[PDB]
């Protein structure tokens, strides 16, 4: 299989800046128990 | 007559935001409890009802957006990282958008959502053709554009307090990955192949 | 857990499709753009044209982190007539109670339930509201708890949307005749919606 | 009938500077078509 756009490292991709959130055990149950 | 760049844009970006959050559940990167069951292209899926989680992603999407309309993105990339931050798995949407000229009359967007459908359902079945990823993974979202980034810079920087930067190379390249294909679609306003790559 | 997001989500998502469906019962604009989707279980009208649903979304992405931070005290839907005079208002009242005893009972489920009445009568306000001339566009009003010009700053969350301080032509209405719509009360969530109209002979 | 924020002419509020779009029935009709 060949992709359409295969790897080049001659041009870098954006991506943001920050980080997605890390979510504890804790804060799962949580969103569980409140907002599903 | 219709700005059909931004039709393409809408529909890529709702799709992408139902795609991240389901990619998340199949591959484990948060745990099931913050998801919850819903319905999208006719598949039932998961949706994260975190609402730190569902806010970067909607604000990264958003900030896509404007470069999907002009149609200056090649590739959006949901990248899988292990617990040291390196690359183990990449969910690779590849976009082109062909000459906006003599589409279907007969329920464009009917058709374009049924196709992304099919993509839906891949993902949802992924998890048995994929190698089961480390504990402690995160994830990162890159955007691949169709030139090299001062335009793009300036044009991505969407939302308040919502940075991008160039990524680094060990943010992106994976050593000899094998390539795992899921869904190849085509239409008049839109093609797009889904792949994932796996540590070989 | 910040429920101050978790309702300003809410809320950004049920006035978004109050707007369409406002749009669409009141005529503002031709209803071949309208097609019907469901949301809260509720069969509602949405726009179908890219730059009118990006100018929705956008105005309620701005509207999000002051609804966090509980300064909002109403968003109003204004229709206005060709001259740009006001034909009609639809005014969300709303207001944060303590969030302190927050149900672990399926909270969202019960708040989506009372929300989903608000779009229901909305989908049948032309029986209840006066027969006049419809507008032709809008405007969508914030008015904040605390002075206005200090949430400029907070408001303005997308490039190139920029909020402005409204002119007293875009919200005054002369005795305007008002007539509630709906109101609910929950743990998180206290909101009204009525509409000002027209004033009679 | 008595609202909770009666009109107050001393404190504006803010709206978006942009309008939104100018819907003809003909656009309408290419929206009716090939979007809906």
């Amino acid at each position: 299989f060949i992709p359409w756009f295969p790897y080049d490292g001659s041009k870098l991709p954006l991506r943001p800046k920050r980080s997605p959130p890390v979510i504890s055990e804790e804060a799962a149950e949580d969103v569980k128990q409140y907002l599903t | 007559d219709l700005n059909f760049g931004q039709v393409v844009a809408d529909v890529l970006c709702e799709f992408l935001e139902v795609a991240v959050h389901l990619i998340l559940y199949v591959r484990e990167v948060y745990p099931v409890g913050i998801f919850q069951k819903r319905k999208k292209y006719n598949v039932p899926v998961q949706m994260s009802c975190h609402p730190e989680l569902n806010q970067y992603i909607q604000d990264t999407l958003h900030c896509v957006k404007p470069l999907l309309e002009k149609n200056d993105v090649e590739k959006v990339v949901v990248v899988i990282l292990d617990k040291e931050h390196r690359p183990v798995e990449k969910f690779v949407f590849e976009i082109t958008q062909p000459p906006l000229l003599s589409i279907s009359s007969d329920s464009l967007l009917s058709h374009v959502e049924q196709l992304l459908a099919a993509f839906i359902l891949k993902i949802s079945v992924c998890d048995a053709v994929l190698d089961h990823n480390p504990p402690g993974c995160t994830f990162t979202v890159l955007v691949h554009t169709r030139e090299a980034a001062t335009r793009n810079m300036e044009k991505i920087q969407v939302i308040k307090d919502f940075p991008w930067i160039l990524a680094d190379e060990q943010d992106v390249h994976m050593h000899d990955p094998r390539l795992i294909p899921l869904k190849t679609m085509t239409s008049d306003i839109l093609k797009m192949q889904l792949y994932v790559e796996e540590r070989a």
